[PDB]
DNA sequence: AGTACTTGAGCT
RNA sequence: GACCAGGAA
DNA sequence: AGCTCAAGTACTTTCCGGTCA
């Protein structure tokens, strides 16, 4: 679909970032956060896409 | 008055259980919600839904 | 829990 | 709160 | 090399103790 769908966005170049309510951080008393687990997956993807573009 | 009826009648051992009512009983009508789903919370205890 | 589809790999 | 494990009309 | 299959896969309920940042 021209409009909605082409075959080219099959395909990740901008990623959304989903904001907290997706992934709270369930956080126990005060001094300690604990992080949702997607928050760390992106924390890896926006890790491993930083030595990809210093590295090139 | 007498029953019409005899009855089968006399001993037998029986056990209590560890189900008991009030230990089961359980209401809510809003209350703890969920973070993730903002949905009510499970369970008796954490006063759920 | 047995059947589903679908994947997979090996043989002639 | 994830997750695992065990036991009920 | 390709092409056939058997043998490979994941997938198909209401209640009420541990370890993990």
């Amino acid at each position: 679909n021209e409009v909605f769908s082409r075959p080219e966005w099959m395909i990740l170049t901008c990623l959304p970032v989903p904001p907290p309510p997706v992934r709270p951080s369930i956080s126990f008393n005060e001094s300690q956060r604990g992080e949702d687990d997607l928050t760390f997956k992106l924390a890896d993807i926006l890790k491993a896409n930083i030595s990809l573009e210093t590295l090139e | 008055k007498k029953l019409m009826a005899q009855i089968f009648f006399g001993p037998t051992y029986y056990q209590r259980l560890r189900h008991m009512v009030d230990d089961k009983i359980h209401a809510r009508a809003r209350g703890p919600m969920q973070v993730l789903t903002r949905q009510p919370v499970e369970g008796r205890s954490r006063d759920g839904g």
